[PDB]
């Protein structure tokens, strides 16, 4: 049963073979096998109780299991519980993926699983590579398993081992000859994860190999990976492959330079120079067929710089900061593209120390042209929209103006974001729906904040108007949450979470200015949620009506004003007045709400219930509705 | 304080103000600034008791609460066919449809 | 100065001008060529209004006129069950 | 109690609520710690009070807490103790009315906004039940103030 399930869950956890002989005799065969072929859901994740045992490495009291009874190692379970905790691996997965040898052999000898193939194609090889264990590679290896099974991205065993590292387990798979060239979705081939996070034995050990050099699909090749990644150690050994040529020599140092110049974790500014200097001096080292730089055009985002034509400038350069960063941000532009995934990484990671160093407007420049360049390249930039009410809402603590052309440009690109967001929402069927939707109501989040950021600023006035399209844009989109809360809800109803940063110091939610601004771009004030509130009818469920009574007046009389049905029932049948829930708040409603017979006599119809299904006008069957 | 009020002959139902303190002769002024016909031909009649001219609607009964303004009390109208007054004759409003089911 | 408002059956029910015109319908309808101004009469001819739905109506117009912002709570509209989904017909054909 | 309630110390006065002291810690002055929270506005400390119904006594310049807290210009205090719901309408008109009238004259929160919607909502509770409502009591006016005996009506304010 259930419990009896329970019961045996804890039998197997403690790794006691006596007190499981008692709790899984002495019954029928129907309920006995049940217990050891079930998951059990605790902490809200399923999982064998067999999965408990080789969890913790309980060999004792799982070995005798497969001696006396038939359980198999097919008994579905989660992975592990790493922020991945999804369904689908078998009993043997967790065997290898836990870091313990003695329950893998046990599972072999009593119906062995090492070709076990998941919704993700996951073999216990790939767990044992993840856990990285020589031993449990090495004898599932021996138990005649695969090696290259490949999921959906591609992801060889050789990849993960390159990627982690446990460079035991790489260093294995070559005595197999296994193919050093594995193709994955994106192009990477062994050497793109190997020389990514400086593991300096594991990209060696692939040189005699012959990995080679392959372009994967974001345009990069391997050698551009590590100039990518600061990992200056394997930079230099995948420039002794004898095959690099002019060409991708000093691109390769200038973008370790440019990488080296704006980084978290390494950020050295002597050199960043001496590495670009080298590669500056290099290009002009002979004066016959010269390695010219060529010139990016201008961007008005990183002043007027028009990079490093000269080994002169760059030395007059070295001395200014600023300058060396600006520099390497056209440099890594000039290398990577347009498209790399960590091009604008280094942009936003200088916007945060300009903004930590009260740099204002070239932190804005900055960091929307890393917006505009994740936007080009189809990203959730959420969390850039984020970082840009964050120190919007940190210049207005401190009292610092914001210009409006740059509210406007952001309110612009998240109007479009919310738009693309909208498009992964429908198109998605049950794949990251939950996730697709988290971004969307974050996105939605981040745009109410930046739009009370824009009220509270003073602006111009044709760029007023430009603010003004854009949110009458947003609303002819007409975004909605998982409630069906429209954007006029979420700047009404006190429950909008609000983030912890500084966007918390000026977002107060209700906010009068932000709902004004709703209805005056012509947001629908009559819009329903999933339960039919309307907006008027969450602001009287306000908890605060005398402490911000300034916030609830000016709320109320924008949307009567707008024309919000102040009789507009929900699902329940109450109505904003019964709805008060709050002896302020209902006295409020009392003055603005206007007379109408038609309201009356529709209320009259509704509360005696009378059978008005057709009988009246059609544009009427949805009035009785409301009232 | 004040109320409103029907005047009801025949068919015709001509709606009013007046005051508590305002006489049935007042009523008949209006009337006359209304119907344009001379008070003297025109008899007011709660239901059927007829009005003396000089008594004030308070007198009457038509108090702030009795003739509610939103439901008020009927006054009846009689008028004069050349030297004989003519009965009070009030016909009743349309009878309201059945409530269906 | 006296709207000269009738039903169907012939009920006339006339009231001030301005408590009809509180209205919308009946303001459209007086406005136009169908104005006649004697100064008296201002009479508009219903064809689809029953008498005592109208009745009711002329009474929310001297409702609506008087408690049109006077305190904040209003004594409720006598609005009875099989009057109803007639009334509200006659409102939104008088967008009242 | 008093004493760490007059200052911003929730933690000592909750501590000390659990440990059975005094719910009316009446003081010379006439105070219960309410009326010290209400001086200085220190909310966490009101719910608290609250939490364990330490109850409402009149200052001896005739000052209930809530008064205290209206007089102060302190909206969120009124709130507090306004949702004890042991105050009746006359008390919950009064408590508005000083609120509002308190926005109107002080230094260091002057917003004259303020003080017009909350004189304009206390009106409004007076005259919400059309019928009986608690009409003010104005006295004779003030040379001081002009001679303007102060709103009786909603359209006077």
């Amino acid at each position: 049963m259930e419990g009896l399930a329970g019961y045996v869950y804890k039998a197997a956890s403690e790794g006691k073979v006596l007190t499981l002989a008692a709790l899984l005799l002495n019954r029928s065969e129907s309920d006995i096998r049940y217990l050891l072929g079930y998951v059990s859901q605790q902490g809200g994740q399923r999982s064998t109780p067999l999965i408990i045992a080789a969890r913790n490495g309980h060999a004792k009291v799982v070995r005798l299991l497969l001696e006396h009874y038939r359980v198999q190692t097919q008994q579905t379970g989660t992975v592990r519980f790493d922020g991945y905790v999804i369904d689908g691996a078998t009993a043997l997965w967790c065997a290898a993926g836990a870091g313990h040898f003695e329950v893998v052999k046990l599972l072999v000898s009593h119906g062995a699983n090492v070709n076990h193939t998941t919704v993700t194609n996951s073999t216990p090889l790939r767990a044992a590579c993840f856990d990285g264990r020589l031993d449990i590679v090495k004898y599932l290896v021996e138990n005649n398993a695969n090696i290259s099974i490949a999921n959906k991205y591609d992801n060889t065993c050789l990849m993960i081992a390159a990627y982690k590292g446990h460079t035991d387990v790489v260093r294995y798979l070559l005595e197999q000859r296994a193919d050093p060239n594995a193709k994955a979705h994106c192009g990477a081939t062994a050497l793109h994860f190997a020389a990514e996070a400086g593991h300096i034995d594991i990209v060696k050990e692939l040189i005699k190999w012959r990995a080679a050099i392959v372009v994967n699909g974001h345009g990069m090749t391997p050698l551009k990976v590590a100039a990518e990644s600061c990992k200056a150690d394997v930079v230099e050994l995948l420039l002794s492959h004898a095959d690099c040529d002019r060409r991708s020599r000093i691109e390769a140092l200038e973008l370790l330079g440019a990488s080296f110049a704006n980084d978290r974790e390494n950020y050295d500014i002597i050199k960043t120079y001496h590495y670009l200097y080298l590669a500056m001096l290099e290009r002009f080292q002979d004066g016959d067929n010269i390695l010219e730089k060529e010139v990016l055009p201008p961007i008005h985002a990183y002043g007027n710089r028009t990079e490093c034509r000269n080994p002169q400038e760059l030395e007059s350069i070295r001395q200014d900061r600023d300058a060396l960063h600006m520099e390497g941000l056209i440099v890594r532009e000039r290398i990577l593209g347009a498209d790399n995934i960590d091009v604008s990484h280094p942009i936003i990671y200088r916007g945060a120390v300009y903004a930590d160093n009260m740099e204002f407007e070239q932190c804005i420049k900055l960091w929307l042209h890393a917006l505009h360049l994740r936007q080009k390249g189809n990203r959730n930039t959420h969390k850039d929209l984020l970082r840009f009410a964050q120190v919007f809402s940190q210049m207005i603590h401190l009292n610092e103006t914001v210009k409006a052309p740059d509210i406007e440009c952001v309110l612009r690109c998240s109007v479009l974001e919310i738009e693309q967001s909208m498009n992964r929402v429908k198109n998605i069927s049950d794949a990251d729906v939950h996730n697709a939707m988290d971004n969307y109501e974050c996105n939605l989040y981040t745009f109410l904040y930046l739009v009370c950021i824009s009220t509270k600023t003073q602006c111009s006035e044709e760029d007023q108007c430009k603010i003004n399209k854009q949110i009458y844009n947003l609303i002819h989109l007409d975004p909605r949450t998982r409630e069906g809360f429209t954007l006029l809800h979420l700047a009404v109803n006190s429950n909008t979470p609000v983030d912890d940063f500084h966007t918390n110091d000026v977002c107060s939610f209700p906010n009068a200015l932000v709902t004004k601004l709703l209805l005056d771009c012509g947001a629908e004030v009559n819009a329903v949620d999933n339960e039919g509130n309307s907006a008027l009818h969450i602001i009287v469920q306000y908890n605060r009506p005398i402490s911000d009574f300034l916030t609830l007046h000016s709320i109320i009389i924008s949307l009567v004003e707008a024309g919000a049905h102040t009789d507009m029932t929900n699902k329940q049948n109450k109505t904003p007045l019964d709805k008060s829930t709050t002896g302020v708040s209902e006295i409020l409603l009392k003055t603005q709400m206007k007379m109408s017979l038609k309201c009356l006599a529709a209320r009259a119809v509704r509360a005696n219930d009378i059978n008005y299904q057709d009988q009246i006008p059609r544009t009427l069957e949805e009035f009785v509705g409301f009232h | 304080m004040d109320v409103f009020l029907m005047i009801r002959r025949h068919k015709t139902t001509i709606f009013t103000d007046a005051k508590e303190s305002s006489t049935v002769f007042e009523l008949k002024r209006i009337v006359e600034g209304i119907l344009k016909r001379p008070p003297d031909e025109q008899r007011l009649y709660k239901d059927d008791q007829l009005l003396d001219d000089g008594k004030t609607l308070g007198e009457c009964g038509f108090t702030s609460q009795t003739a509610r303004p939103q439901a008020p009390a009927t006054v009846g109208l009689a008028f004069r066919a050349d030297d004989t007054f003519e009965a009070l004759c009030i016909e009743p409003f349309s009878s309201p449809p059945e409530l269906p089911d | 100065m006296y709207v000269k408002l009738i039903s169907s059956d012939g009920h006339e029910f006339i009231v001030k001008r301005e408590h009809a015109l509180t209205s919308g319908t009946i303001k459209a309808m007086l406005s136009g060529p169908g104005q006649f101004a004697e100064n008296e009469t201002n009479e508009v001819n219903f064809r689809e209004i029953p008498s005592h739905v109208l009745s009711k109506v002329c009474m929310y117009f001297t409702y609506k006129v008087r408690y049109t912002n006077s305190s904040t709570e209003i004594p409720e509209f006598p609005i009875a069950p099989e009057i109803a989904l007639e009334l509200l017909m006659a409102a939104n054909f008088l967008d009242c």
